[PDB]
């Protein structure tokens, strides 16, 4: 028999809409054919009509649960082509908010996974924590989600006075919140029945199918771009990479919960090691000058005028730059033709290859398991469809 | 004027817990079964 | 005076169901670090009234039904049967004192699956019929352990009269000698009433595109009242079965207060459980019944046949 | 009589609440599966032996307790054997 | 550096085996989960009493747009079109000509608030603090047309909100 | 006469705005802010706006995200299956009028080309509080309805 899954659950859900065409024999799933493009918005074409600065907000809206991490990936790619370097304080801020963003993503990933499986309550507890982290976003950028804060050259503005104290107070209590979540799920026999030995993927298959992030580490592969190909100041912080052993949904859930704990561990070092200095590269042909300078110095006014109309030119070249985003390897293949607008911008969304493996991972499972497998991949269709 | 920007306090922030903490509670397996069986015996009597 | 008595049973049941919806939302709210209804009336006390009026003036869904007779029968059967299960309940005096009241409740509840079957049959949608058949198969499976557990407990009571369970528990609650049966009884009522973590009908229909309501807002509210009337009734029965309340013949109202409190707490535990666990997979709750509860219930049924004989604690026949 | 009157009231009210709920709001203008058959059949066969067990609270009053206990246990054991047979023959599987 | 999340050997001694049998039969870890939800029942909820209580915001908040003036009442905007050039959504439309007194001023200044992405690039680009994103976020409308702001609407927004806008800029301008 | 019709309108309007069951089309990032409106700080349930509502039990559709051409027929179908009275809240720039993707070949330039819209909530995304302001604004729109007053004068 043939069956089509609903676009989305009957409670608020923010992953997007999916048309899943399935072939069933009794309870068992024999074929899965995801039909995507329901949130395809031609982002990659629109970027070709934007300057490099104008295109930056598009990356907030890809994996719109990991906004600043997507900003970081694009900023690093442009900085590489520009051959410039963001100042050390900006790099620490980018790592600090990169890990705050990882917490935001992992709360959404773990709790909506549970919510779709029927465990509603943890979503409410942990989204109060998300609400407090939205306030950190809003205090640095003026926006709760699409901050547009991390830019090529550094960050847009320095932290307001008193923000780091508040991030410390939040971080001080967060591990307790994780513990409460683990009390509800980790040892629960119903949760384990829904996740243990579900969606097993071998280490060999995970690599060939293009998987990344937790979808690799759940199968025992020892890989994390923050460790192996570090960017910004990730080489200066200490943390452990959680590794699974069974390659199933339960191990991937444990990996995500432990990654949240390591993110707190990294945030702690960032709060203590934050250096002084400027927060964007001191090159006014790339980063706009301070407003006081723009209103006093002739050179500053010209460069402000040109950076906000033409934008900076980027030397011709192509780069593939990737980061360890919360959902996996997030990269951009960015082509510059020498002008102030990118010639081509291909976005590599980790969820694209993960969803392409849904049919492989769902073989020999039941219909209700398909919901669990989609959750364990942590799919957001803004990044899948672009 | 001195430079003034958001910085950590002198000496840094206090420690931040991050490791899992699920405390052990309750009796052992023997003790729980004994309590359950003793309750049945009193009920039967 | 009897017709008055029936009304003083029916009308309070429907009001309790109406306000159970408010209590469920607020209890779930506070376990979720929020509040739940607190605007529509003080502390949300008018929320059930607003919901009721809204649902009954909603445009009725056009019924593309393949069987008009069975389409109207199902809600009548569901609501009529739900109200019928209350007439032998001793609170402490039943409306109808039945000698075989336990069998009446067992027999009437076994008919409840006809509303599930007739509604899906009338839906004129293959998806609705499959869901109805899945819901029936889960219901009848857990009827098996409910019946055997009930029989086992009656071997300490000696009678099929519900009022005799009050006498049986005059010194001690039956939960003490029968807590293993109480635990499986409690879970079985959850699965019988399709309550979370056994709410597979709501769970499965969410996934399947094409498994819809098929009843207009008003008629669908009648199904909801029947379901919640059953949820309260099953928890009143659980209190009578395992937490017997002492009856003072000269102060019957004292019994009613204490037995009402126990029923409320048991009903709230249904909400407590809904807030705490993920949902079972369909094959997993069938294994819980056929491979776990049923083997244990059979062994415990054998035990409770033998125990009164070997202890010389056989209850009186009358 | 009292019982029939209670039954009539309950279903008559249900019929009334359904008829007006089906009519008054209309005034406001604007792949057969063998596994599922076998669970039903298994329920039936277990339901029949539950019927044979219902009189047990009355059977325990007999002066012939030796026979009564043997037959009661014999019946429940044959139920356990029925479940064991289905179990070992994969009659309780879903895959 | 790495760690194992699920690589543990259960002990097979009788005491440990009976601890797991007790958990299986007596539902101990399920009871534990009920304890957690019960404790939340008795916690103060996090809910605020909107619209009588409001969520906290910062001076940097990006809300409804407004066009500002100098203390004398003259418009700050001199129709340079930097905001229109930078706008990532092409939400801004400007026309200008010499004013009767010779001033360089706009005759059209439109923001399509349904094209706008509320990014704040316009106020970054503006050299004279003319276009800002104000603190207001409660301006939902019943029609689409009401969200196509022209210059009069934006100037009225500036005159309506200047008291708050000026204080917020005073609070954040040293970070810019 | 007019007094009885006036109060009946108040009663039915009160019931409907007090029991607004929303169907959320969580299309993109705006759905995240919608989830935060359900989260404890705002708790839309406390206004009578239930968390989980089936499309056939819904009174208001919230379009929370970009509407693509590929998705537009499915959104219209869900709207057509909604029993009346039914209202549509357009949330965010994409749903309001295309937003950042207005000039895309694959995007509907505003969901009001597919369905009638009652409330437009601006922002990218609107904050959870701004969405809640919009829902409260829809409630006051329902409060102003005079359905029976119009019917009486027909
Ligand atoms: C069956 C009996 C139905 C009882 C009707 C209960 C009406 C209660 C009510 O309207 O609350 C007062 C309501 C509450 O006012 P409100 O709903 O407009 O706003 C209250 C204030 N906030 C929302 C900020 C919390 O008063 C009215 O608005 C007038 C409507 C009266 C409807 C009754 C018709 C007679
Ligand atoms: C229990 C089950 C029963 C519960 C009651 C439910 C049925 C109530 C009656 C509803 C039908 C009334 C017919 C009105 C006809 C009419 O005037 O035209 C409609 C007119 C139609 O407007 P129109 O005539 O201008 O036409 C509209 C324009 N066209 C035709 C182009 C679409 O107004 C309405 O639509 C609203 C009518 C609301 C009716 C309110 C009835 C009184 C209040 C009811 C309270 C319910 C209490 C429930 C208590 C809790 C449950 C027990
Ligand atoms: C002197 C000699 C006397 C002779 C008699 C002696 C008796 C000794 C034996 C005593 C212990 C018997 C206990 C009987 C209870 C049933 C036990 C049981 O069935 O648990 C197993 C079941 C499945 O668990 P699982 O981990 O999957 O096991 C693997 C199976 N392959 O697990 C479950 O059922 C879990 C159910 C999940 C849903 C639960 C949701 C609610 C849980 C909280 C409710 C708490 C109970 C409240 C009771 C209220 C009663 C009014
Ligand atoms: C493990 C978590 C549980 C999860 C499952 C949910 C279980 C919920 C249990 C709810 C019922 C608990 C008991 C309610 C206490 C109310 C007691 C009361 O009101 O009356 C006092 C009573 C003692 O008196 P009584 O019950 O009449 O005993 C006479 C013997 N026939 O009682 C004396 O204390
Ligand atoms: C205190 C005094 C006593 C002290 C000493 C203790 C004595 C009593 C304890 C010893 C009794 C012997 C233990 C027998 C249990 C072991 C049976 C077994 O191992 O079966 C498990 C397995 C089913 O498991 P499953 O995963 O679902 O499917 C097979 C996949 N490998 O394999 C199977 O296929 C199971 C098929 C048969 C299942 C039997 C079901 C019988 C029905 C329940 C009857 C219970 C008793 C009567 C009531
Ligand atoms: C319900 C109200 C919440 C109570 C607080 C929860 C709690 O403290 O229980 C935790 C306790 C420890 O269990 P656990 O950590 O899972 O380790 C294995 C067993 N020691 O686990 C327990 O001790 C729970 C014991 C449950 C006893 C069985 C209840 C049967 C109910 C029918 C009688
Ligand atoms: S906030 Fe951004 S999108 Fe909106 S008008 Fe200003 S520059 Fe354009
Ligand atoms: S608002 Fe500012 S940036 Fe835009 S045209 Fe006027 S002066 Fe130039
Ligand atoms: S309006 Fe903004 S937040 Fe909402 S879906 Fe569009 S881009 Fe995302």
């Amino acid at each position: 028999s043939n069956l089509t899954l609903n676009f989305g659950p009957q409670h608020p859900a923010a992953h997007g809409v999916l048309r899943l065409v399935m072939e069933l024999s009794g309870e068992m799933v024999r074929k899965c054919d995801p039909h995507i493009g329901l949130l395809h918005r031609g982002t990659e074409k629109l970027i070709e009509y934007k300057t490099y600065l104008q295109a930056l907000p598009y990356f907030d809206r890809l994996d719109y649960v990991s906004m600043m991490c997507n900003e970081q990936a694009y900023s690093l790619a442009v900085e590489k082509l520009l051959n410039i370097r963001p100042p050390p304080r900006a790099q620490w801020i980018r790592v600090l908010f990169g890990e705050i963003t990882r917490l935001l993503n992992h709360i959404m990933a773990v709790t909506t996974h549970a919510l779709d499986i029927g465990a509603m309550t943890p979503f409410f507890w942990m989204f109060e924590e998300r609400e407090k982290m939205f306030e950190f976003y809003e205090r640095v950028s003026g926006a709760r989600m699409h901050a547009a804060y991390v830019r090529p050259g550094g960050v847009h503005q320095d932290l307001p006075l008193g923000l780091m104290d508040d991030i410390y107070e939040f971080s001080k209590n967060f591990s307790l919140r994780i513990d409460e979540l683990e009390e509800m799920l980790t040892n629960n026999r119903i949760w384990r029945n829904r996740t243990v030995d579900i969606g097993i993927v071998t280490a060999e298959d995970a690599l060939n199918y293009g998987f990344s992030g937790v979808m690799l580490r759940g199968s025992g592969i020892q890989w994390d771009l923050r460790k192996t190909q570090p960017y910004d100041v990730y080489d200066q912080v200490e943390f452990d990479v959680p590794i699974g052993s069974r390659g199933d949904c339960y191990d991937r859930y444990l990996c995500r919960v432990e990654e949240m704990r390591q993110s707190i561990r990294i945030i702690s070092q960032c709060l203590n090691k934050m250096p002084p200095g400027e927060i964007k590269v001191d090159d006014a042909k790339v980063s706009p000058p301070k407003r006081a300078e723009m209103k006093t110095s002739m050179e500053s006014l010209i460069h402000h005028f040109k950076l906000y109309t033409e934008g900076y030119q980027v030397p011709p070249g192509a780069t593939y730059t990737a980061i360890e985003a919360p959902k996996g390897e997030f990269g951009v293949y960015l082509v510059s033709d020498g002008s102030s607008r990118p010639y081509r911008c291909k976005i590599k969304a980790p969820g694209f290859a993960h969803l392409a493996g849904l049919d492989k991972m769902s073989k020999g499972h039941m219909l209700a398991d398909v919901v669990a497998i989609i959750g364990t991949q942590d799919i957001v269709f803004g990044e899948v469809d672009r | 004027s001195k430079v003034k920007q958001d910085m950590p306090p002198v000496g840094g922030y206090g420690p931040i817990d991050y490791k899992r903490n699920l405390p052990r509670r309750g009796l052992s397996g023997y003790s729980m079964f004994a309590v359950g069986i003793g309750a049945l015996l009193f009920g039967y009597w | 005076m009897f017709m008055i008595n029936i009304l003083m049973l029916i009308i309070p049941i429907l009001l309790a169901v109406a306000f159970l919806t408010l209590v469920e939302r607020k209890v779930l709210g506070y376990m979720q670090l929020r509040k739940g209804p607190n605007v529509v009336g003080p502390y949300g006390l008018l929320q059930p009234i607003a919901d009721a009026i809204k649902l009954f003036i909603k445009e009725p869904l056009r019924p593309a039904t393949s069987s008009a007779s069975m389409f109207i029968l199902a809600p009548i059967m569901a609501l009529g049967l739900a109200l019928t299960m209350w007439i032998p309940l001793p609170m402490p005096y039943p409306l109808i004192n039945m000698n075989l009241g336990v069998l009446f409740m067992l027999a009437m509840s076994s008919l409840a699956v006809y509303s599930i079957l007739w509604s899906g049959w009338a839906s004129n949608s293959k998806y609705a019929l499959i869901g109805a058949l899945r819901a029936v198969a889960q219901t009848i499976s857990y009827e098996v352990t409910l019946a055997i557990i009930l029989l086992s407990v009656l071997l300490m009571s000696g009678s099929f009269t519900l009022s005799t369970l009050i006498t049986t528990q005059e010194q001690m609650w039956l939960i003490l000698p029968a807590w293993p049966l109480a635990m499986m009884w409690f879970i079985s009522t959850l699965a019988e009433t399709n309550r979370a973590p056994f709410d597979l009908t709501e769970g499965e229909s969410e996934l399947v595109s094409g498994f819809n309501v098929e009843y207009a807002a008003g008629p669908f509210a009648l199904f909801f009242m029947a379901e919640y009337a059953n949820i309260i009734m099953m928890n009143i029965f659980t209190a009578i079965l395992f937490l017997g309340t002492s009856h003072n013949p000269h102060m019957p109202e004292l019994y009613t207060i204490n037995f009402t409190i126990k029923s409320l707490l048991l009903t709230m535990s249904f909400l407590w459980i809904r807030a705490s666990y993920p949902r079972f997979r369909y094959d997993q709750l069938m294994h819980l019944l056929w491979k776990n509860f049923l083997p244990l219930t059979l062994a415990l049924c054998m035990w409770h046949v033998s125990l009164p004989i070997l202890t010389s604690g056989i209850p009186p026949q009358t | 009589m009292n019982l029939m009157l209670a039954l009539l009231t309950n279903f008559t009210l249900a019929t009334l609440l359904v008829i007006i709920a089906f009519w008054l709001p209309q005034l406001n203008v604007y792949p057969f599966s063998m596994k599922f058959f076998l669970v039903a059949i298994t329920f039936l066969l277990f339901d029949l032996e539950i019927a044979l067990l219902l009189p047990l609270p009355w059977a325990s009053q007999t002066a012939n307790l030796n026979t009564m206990l043997t037959m009661a246990l014999f019946l429940i054991i044959l139920l356990a054997v029925s479940l064991a047979y289905e179990w070992t023959q994969k009659g309780l599987e879903w895959t | 550096t790495y760690k194992y999340v699920n690589l543990r050997e259960p002990s097979m001694d009788m005491k440990s085996v009976t601890d797991r049998a007790a958990q299986t039969l007596l539902w101990t870890e399920l009871i534990r989960g009920l304890g957690m939800t019960l404790s939340y029942l008795f916690r103060e909820p996090a809910t605020i009493n909107y619209p009588f209580e409001k969520g906290p915001l910062s001076p940097r908040f990006r809300g409804e747009h407004a066009l500002r003036r100098y203390p004398s009442g003259e418009e700050r905007c001199i129709a340079c079109k930097l905001c229109e050039a930078v706008c990532p959504a092409q939400a801004i439309t400007i026309e200008a000509e010499p004013r009767a007194d010779g001033s360089r001023r706009t005759t059209r200044y439109d923001i399509d608030m349904t094209k706008c992405i509320y990014c704040g690039f316009c106020q970054e680009a503006c050299p004279v603090d003319a276009i800002v994103e104000g603190p207001n976020f409660e301006f939902s409308t019943e029609t689409h047309e009401e969200l196509l702001y022209n210059k009069e609407k934006l100037l009225n927004n500036g005159d309506k909100w200047e008291a708050e806008i000026a204080a917020n800029i005073q609070a954040d301008y040293l970070y810019r | 006469g007019e007094y009885v019709v006036a109060k009946l309108d108040d009663l039915i309007n009160w019931a409907r705005r007090s029991s607004l069951w929303p169907m959320t089309f969580g299309l993109a990032c705006c759905a995240v802010e919608m989830m935060h409106m359900a989260a404890p700080r705002y708790d839309m349930d406390r206004f009578g706006v239930v968390f989980r509502a089936s499309p056939r039990q819904s009174d208001v559709m919230i379009v929370a995200g970009t509407l693509t051409n590929k998705m537009a027929p499915a959104l219209r179908k869900v709207y057509d299956q909604m029993p009346e009275p039914r209202y549509v809240v357009s949330m965010g720039s994409c749903a309001n009028g295309g937003g950042y993707y207005h000039y895309s070949y694959s995007v509907v330039r505003g969901c009001d080309r597919i369905v009638p819209v009652d409330i437009y909530v601006p922002g990218c995304p609107p904050t959870a509080e701004a969405l809640l302001y919009g829902i409260l604004q829809l409630q006051k729109k329902i409060k102003r309805e005079k359905r029976l007053r119009i019917w009486y004068r027909r």
